[PDB]
C-alpha cells in the first residue's frame, strides 16, 4: 500500500546498523506485520517505535503520508536534518517524540495544525528558529518539553504555554 | 535507446502486485 | 576546408577537461591537414567538416561556443558523455545543422533560444540531461522538427499550446519531467505523430477527445500523472496504436468499449485509477495483447471467460478492485502467461483443473478472495512457478505434492481450510524465502527435512493443529527473521540450536506445549525483537540470562508455570513496549530498579495473577507513555504511591483483587485524566471517592467495589457522560444517591449492599 510505501521511503532515508528495518519488506501488501510498526484492525499505520536504534541520517517528508499516524517515536538516535512540515498533515497524532537527536533548523509552524496532540518532546537537539504560536492553539498538551535547542525569538505565554512549568524551555536563549 | 526507433514495449512496467501474509 | 574549422575544432578539444579513452589524441597526432581524417569528424566533398560524432567516449569538460564556427555543421552527435555546463547560446548560427543529439549528457541551463530558429533542424536529442526552464512557445515555430527527445531533465512550465504547428512531428517525448498544465489539443492535428510520451509529469485535465484523429500513432503513453475525466472514446479510432499507457493517474468512468477496436493493441495498461463498472466484452477482442493489467481501480462484475481468447497474453494484473463471481477457468487457455493477479477481489469459485497446463507461470497471486476448492493437483506441472499466494481464502483438501520441483520463493497459502499433513516434497525447494501455512487444520510434525530449505527469511505454520517436538534442523535456517509457530501442539524441550538463528527478529511459540528449562545458548541472539512464550507448559525459575537478550520490544512469559522472585537482572532491557509476566507462580516483591530501568515503556505491563507481596514500587512512578498497568490479582500490601502521579499514558489500571490499604490518593489521579478503565475492587482501601474522578472525562467503567471507602458518593460522576459501567456494590456510603446520570439505567446490583443510601 501507500504506507508501506511512505515507511519504505524512511528506510531509504535512513543508515541501519542495528539491523532494527530489517523486517521492512515493501513488497508486503501493508507495512502491519514489520516490526516497530503497529497498525489498527484496518490496517491502517498507528504507532511507530524507533526509538534508541542507533540509526543515522535524515527525516522524510512522506511522513506526512500516515493519516492514523498517533506515535511517532525516533528519539535517541543520530538522525540529521530539519523536521518536514507535512508532519503537520498528520490529522490524529497522540505523541510527537523526535527528542535526543541531531535534528536543526526551525519548527515548522504546521506542528501546530495537529490539535489531537499531547506529548510533544523536540529537546536536546540542534533545532533553530521561533516558536510557532499555533502551538498556543492546540491546547490539548499535557506535556513539552522542548528545551536544550537554542531558539529564542520569544517565549509565548499565549495561553497553552500558560500550563507549563518551564523546564520546559531550559536554555532555548529563550527569554 | 536511440530516439529514431522510438518508445519501445517493454520501456514501461507492469502493476506489481502486494504479498499476502 | 582552411584554418577556421581547424580553430573551432581545436577550441572544442580544449575545453574538454578529461579524455581517458584518448580519442582526442588521435587528432594531436595525424596532424590538422588531415584533421578530415579525425575520429568522430567528417567532411563532405568540398572538404568541409559537416558531421562531430562521439559517442561513449567519456569525455569531459564542457562543450566549446567555438562549434558555432563550424558553418556546414548539419549533425553532432554527443550521446553518452559526461559533457557539463550550458549548450552554447551561439548554436544557432550553424543553420545547417540537421540533427542536435545531445543524449545522455550532464548539460545544464535552459535550452538555448538560438535552437529554435534554425530552419534545417529534424532530430532534436536533449534526453537526459540537467536542462532547467520551460518548453518556449517559440518551438511552434520551428517546423523542419520530426523528432524531439525532452526526456529526463528539470523542464518545467506548459507544454506549449501551439504545438500542433509543429506539423511534420512524428515523435514528442518529455517524460520524467516537471511539465504542469494540461495535454494541448492541438496535439491531436499532427497526422504523422506516432511517439507521444508525456509520462512522469503533473499534467492535469482531460485526455483530448481529438487525439482520436491521430491515425499514425503508435505509443501513446499518459503515464503517472494526474490526468482527469475518463478515457475519451475517441480513442477507440487510433488504429495504428500498439501501445496504450494510461496507468497511475486519476482517470475515471468505464473503460471505453471502442477500445476493443485497437487490434494492434500489444500493451494496454490503465491500472492504478479511478476507473468503473465493468471490463467491456470488446477488450478480448485485442487478440495481440501481452500486457494487460486493470489492477488498482474500481472495476466491478466478473471476469468473463473470454479472456481466454487472448492466448498472446503474458502479463495479467486484475487485483486491488471489486471483481466477483466464478473465476476465469478458461485461464490456462494462455500457455504464454507468466504473471497473473486477481488478489484482493471477491472473485470466488475454484481454480481450474489443468491449470497445470500454463507451465510459464511465475506469479499467481489469488489472495483474499472467495475461491474454494483444492489447489489444482495439476499444478505439479508449473515447473517456472517463482510465487504462490493463494492466502485468505475459503479454500479446501490438503497440499498437493510437485512444489519440490517448482523452484519456488515465496508461498503463502494461509488462512484456509486446508489439511492434511505438511508435504515433505515440498522442502525439496531449497530456493524457498517464504513459507506460511499460517491457519489452517494441517495436522502433523514439523519434520527435520525444514533443514532442508537453508534459504528461508519467514516461517509461518501459526494457528494450526500439528504435534511433536521443534527439530534440530531448525537451526540451519540462519538467516530466519521471523519464525512463528504458535498456537500449535508443538511438545517438549525447545531445541537449544536455535541459538544457531542469529538474524531471528521475532520468535512466538506461544499456545502450544512447551515446556522444559529453557537452553542457555537461547539467550546468545542479541537480534531478537519480539519473544512470545505464553501460555504453554514452562515451569521453573525465570532465567537471569533473558538480560542476555538486550533488545526486546515485546516478552510475554504469561500463563505458565514460572517459579520464584522477578529477577533483578531484568533491569537490562529498557526497549521494552510490552513487558507480561502475568498468570504464573512468581512470588516475592517487584524490584524497584527494573521498574525504573523501564523508564519509558509505551503499551502494556501485566503481572496479574502472581504471588508477588509488597507495597507497589513508587518507581512505577517513572514509568511514562504507559497505556496499561494489571497489578491485579497479587499479594501487593500497602497504600497506593503518590510517585505514580506522573504516568498520564495510563488508559486502564486494574490494581482489584489485591490486599491494597489506606486512602485512595486524589493527588494520584489528578495525572491520569486519560483512564478509561479503573478497576480497584476488592481491596481495603479507605477514606472518600476523590473528587477528581469527577475530572476524568474518558472514564467509562469505574469499579470500588468490595471497599473500605466512607464517603458519600460524589455527585461529580453522575453528569459524567462516557461513564457506563459504575460498580460500587459492597461498601460504606452515606446519603442521597446521584440521580441524573448513569444513575438513570443504573442496575440495583451496583450499589448493593451499600448499607443506608437515600433513594
Ligand atoms: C512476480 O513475483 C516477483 C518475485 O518473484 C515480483 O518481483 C519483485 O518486485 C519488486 C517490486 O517491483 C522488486 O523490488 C523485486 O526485485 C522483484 N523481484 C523479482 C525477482 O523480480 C514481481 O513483482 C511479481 N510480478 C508482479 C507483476 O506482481
Ligand atoms: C520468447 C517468445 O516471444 N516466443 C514466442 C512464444 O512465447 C509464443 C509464440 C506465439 O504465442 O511466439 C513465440 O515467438
Ligand atoms: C476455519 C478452520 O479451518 N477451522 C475449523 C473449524 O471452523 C471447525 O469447527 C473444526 C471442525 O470441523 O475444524 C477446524
Ligand atoms: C569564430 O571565429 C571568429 C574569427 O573568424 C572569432 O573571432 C570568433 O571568436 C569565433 N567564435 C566566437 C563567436 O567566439
Ligand atoms: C507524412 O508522412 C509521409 C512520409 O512517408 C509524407 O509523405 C507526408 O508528406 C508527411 N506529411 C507531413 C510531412 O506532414
Ligand atoms: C471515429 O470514431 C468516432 C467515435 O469515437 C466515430 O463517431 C467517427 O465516425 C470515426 N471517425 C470519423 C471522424 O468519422
Ligand atoms: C466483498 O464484499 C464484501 C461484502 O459485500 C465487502 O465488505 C468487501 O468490500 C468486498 N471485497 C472487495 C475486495 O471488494
Ligand atoms: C503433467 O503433464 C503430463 C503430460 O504432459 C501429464 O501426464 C500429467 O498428468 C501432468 N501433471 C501431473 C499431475 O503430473
Ligand atoms: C519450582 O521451583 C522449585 C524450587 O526452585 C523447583 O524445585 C521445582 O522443581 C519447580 N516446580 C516444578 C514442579 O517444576
Ligand atoms: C474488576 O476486576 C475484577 C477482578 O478483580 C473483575 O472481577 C471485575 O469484573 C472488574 N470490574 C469491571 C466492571 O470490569
Amino acid at each position: 500500500n501507500a504506507e508501506g510505501d511512505a515507511l519504505s521511503a524512511l528506510k531509504n532515508s535512513l543508515a541501519d546498523p542495528n539491523k532494527v528495518l530489517q523486517s521492512w519488506d515493501a513488497t508486503l501488501v501493508t507495512p502491519c506485520t514489520w516490526f516497530h510498526v503497529t497498525c489498527n484492525s484496518d490496517n491502517s499505520v498507528t504507532r511507530v517505535d524507533l526509538g534508541n536504534a542507533n540509526l543515522s541520517g535524515q527525516l522524510v517528508m512522506q511522513l506526512g503520508q500516515l493519516p492514523n499516524l498517533q506515535y511517532l517515536e525516533l528519539y535517541s538516535n543520530n538522525i540529521t536534518g530539519t523536521i518536514p512540515e507535512q508532519l503537520g498533515n498528520l490529522t490524529e497524532l497522540v505523541s510527537l517524540d523526535l527528542y535526543l537527536n541531531n535534528l536543526s533548523g526551525p519548527i515548522p509552524s504546521t506542528l501546530g495544525r495537529l490539535k489531537k496532540l499531547r506529548f510533544l518532546r523536540l529537546n536536546n537537539n540542534s533545532l533553530s528558529g521561533e516558536i510557532p504560536r499555533s502551538l498556543t492553539a492546540v491546547l490539548t498538551l499535557q506535556v513539552l518539553d522542548l528545551s536544550n535547542n537554542p531558539l529564542t525569538g520569544d517565549i509565548p505565554v499565549n495561553g497553552s504555554f500558560s500550563l507549563f512549568t518551564p523546564i520546559s524551555f531550559a536554555n532555548t536563549k529563550l527569554t | 535507446q536511440r530516439l529514431s526507433t522510438g518508445s519501445r514495449i517493454n520501456s514501461a512496467k507492469d502493476d506489481a502486485a502486494g504479498l499476502q501474509i | 576546408s582552411f584554418e577556421p574549422e581547424i580553430e573551432a575544432l581545436k577550441s572544442f578539444k580544449n575545453g574538454i577537461s578529461n579524455d581517458p579513452l584518448g580519442v582526442l589524441s588521435d587528432w594531436t597526432i595525424i596532424g590538422s591537414l588531415r584533421h578530415c581524417n579525425w575520429t568522430g569528424i567528417t567532411c563532405d566533398s568540398t572538404g568541409h567538416v559537416v558531421s562531430v560524432s562521439l559517442l561513449e567516449k567519456q569525455l569531459e569538460g564542457v562543450l566549446s561556443p567555438a562549434i558555432a564556427n563550424l558553418t556546414y555543421l548539419q549533425v553532432l552527435d554527443l550521446t553518452s558523455n559526461s559533457f557539463t555546463g550550458k549548450i552554447p547560446a551561439e548554436i544557432g548560427k550553424l543553420t545547417e545543422l540537421n540533427q542536435l543529439i545531445l543524449y545522455l549528457n550532464y548539460f545544464s541551463g535552459s535550452i538555448p533560444s538560438g535552437i529554435w530558429e534554425l530552419k534545417n533542424i529534424f532530430y532534436l536529442d536533449l534526453r537526459n540531461n540537467l536542462l532547467s526552464g520551460d518548453v518556449p512557445e517559440e518551438i511552434c515555430k520551428t517546423s523542419s522538427l520530426v523528432l524531439i527527445g525532452f526526456d529526463y531533465n528539470n523542464l518545467t512550465g506548459k507544454i506549449p499550446e501551439c504545438l500542433g504547428d509543429l506539423v511534420h512531428l512524428q515523435m514528442f517525448v518529455a517524460a520524467g519531467n516537471h511539465l504542469t498544465g494540461s495535454i494541448p489539443v492541438s496535439i491531436g492535428t499532427l497526422a504523422n505523430l506516432t511517439d507521444l510520451d508525456l509520462s512522469g509529469n503533473q499534467l492535469t485535465g482531460k485526455i483530448p477527445r481529438d487525439f482520436g484523429n491521430l491515425l499514425n500513432l503508435q505509443s501513446l503513453v499518459l503515464t503517472e500523472n494526474l490526468l482527469e475525466g475518463d478515457i475519451p472514446a475517441e480513442i477507440g479510432n487510433c488504429s495504428s496504436l500498439v501501445q496504450l499507457e494510461l496507468y497511475d493517474n486519476q482517470l475515471t468512468g468505464k473503460i471505453p468499449a471502442e477500445l476493443g477496436n485497437l487490434v494492434q493493441l500489444q500493451a494496454l495498461r490503465i491500472y492504478k485509477n479511478k476507473l468503473t463498472s465493468s471490463i467491456p466484452s470488446s477488450l478480448f477482442r485485442l487478440t495481440q495483447l501481452t500486457h494487460l493489467g486493470l489492477s488498482e481501480n474500481h472495476l466491478v462484475g466478473p471476469i468473463s471467460e473470454e479472456i481466454g481468447f487472448l492466448e498472446s497474453l503474458e502479463v495479467l494484473t486484475l487485483h486491488s478492485n471489486n471483481f466477483t463471481g466464478e473465476f476465469p477457468q478458461s485461464i490456462t487457455n494462455l500457455r504464454n502467461l507468466t504473471v497473473l493477479t486477481v488478489g484482493f477481489n471477491n472473485i470466488s469459485g475454484e481454480l481450474p483443473a489443468d491449470l497445470g497446463l500454463l507451465t510459464n507461470l511465475r506469479n499467481l497471486s489469488a489472495h483474499d478472495n472467495l475461491l474454494t476448492g483444492p489447489i489444482p493437483s495439476s499444478i505439479s506441472n508449473c515447473t517456472g512457478l517463482k510465487l504462490l499466494d493463494l492466502s485468505h481464502n475459503q479454500m479446501t483438501g490438503e497440499i498437493p505434492r510437485g512444489f519440490g520441483r517448482m523452484n519456488l520463493t515465496f508461498i503463502s497459502i494461509g488462512r484456509n481450510h486446508f489439511t492434511g499433513e505438511i508435504p515433505d516434497d515440498i522442502f525439496n525447494c531449497s530456493n524457498l524465502e517464504t513459507l506460511s501455512v499460517a491457519d489452517n487444520n494441517l495436522t502433523g510434525t514439523l519434520k527435520p527435512l525444514i533443514g532442508k530449505l537453508q534459504k528461508l527469511r519467514i516461517l509461518q505454520v501459526s494457528y494450526n493443529s500439528l504435534t511433536g517436538p521443534i527439530p534440530r534442523e531448525i537451526g540451519n535456517l540462519k538467516d530466519l527473521n521471523i519464525l512463528y509457530l504458535h498456537s500449535n501442539g508443538f511438545t517438549g524441550r525447545i531445541p537449544r540450536e536455535m541459538s544457531n538463528l542469529t538474524l531471528l527478529q521475532g520468535l512466538r511459540m506461544y499456545s502450544n506445549d512447551l515446556e522444559g528449562p529453557i537452553p542457555e545458548e537461547m539467550f546468545d541472539m542479541k537480534l531478537l525483537s519480539v519473544l512470545d512464550l505464553s501460555n504453554n507448559k514452562f515451569s521453573g525459575q525465570i532465567p537471569a540470562l533473558f538480560s542476555k537478550l538486550e533488545s526486546l520490544t515485546y516478552l510475554s512469559l504469561q500463563g505458565n508455570k514460572f517459579n520464584g522472585s522477578i529477577p533483578a537482572s531484568l533491569k537490562s532491557l529498557s526497549l521494552l513496549n510490552t513487558f507480561d509476566i502475568s498468570d504464573n507462580l512468581l512470588t516475592g516483591t517487584i524490584p524497584g530498579e527494573l521498574l525504573a530501568s523501564l523508564k519509558n515503556m509505551q503499551l502494556y505491563l501485566n503481572f496479574s495473577n502472581n504471588l508477588l507481596t509488597g507495597t507497589i514500587p513508587k518507581e512505577l512512578g517513572k514509568l511514562e507513555m504507559v497505556q496499561e498497568i494489571d497489578l491485579s490479582n497479587n499479594l501487593f500490601s500497602g497504600s497506593i504511591p503518590r510517585s505514580l502521579q506522573a504516568c498520564k499514558n495510563v488508559f486502564t489500571l486494574d490494581f482489584s483483587q489485591n490486599n491494597l490499604s489506606g486512602h485512595i490518593p486524589d493527588e494520584v489521579f489528578q495525572g491520569m485524566d486519560m483512564i478509561i478503565s479503573l478497576n480497584l475492587s476488592r481491596n481495603s482501601f479507605s477514606g472518600e471517592i476523590p473528587q477528581s474522578f469527577g475530572n476524568m472525562t474518558h472514564l467509562v467503567s469505574l469499579d470500588l467495589s468490595s471497599n473500605n471507602l466512607t464517603g458519600e458518593i460524589p455527585e461529580s460522576l453522575a453528569n459524567l457522560s462516557t461513564l457506563k459501567h459504575l460498580k460500587l456494590a459492597s461498601n460504606n456510603l452515606k446519603g442521597h444517591v446521584p440521580e441524573s446520570g448513569v444513575f438513570k439505567n443504573i442496575n440495583a446490583s451496583d450499589l448493593m449492599g451499600n448499607t443506608d443510601l437515600c433513594g
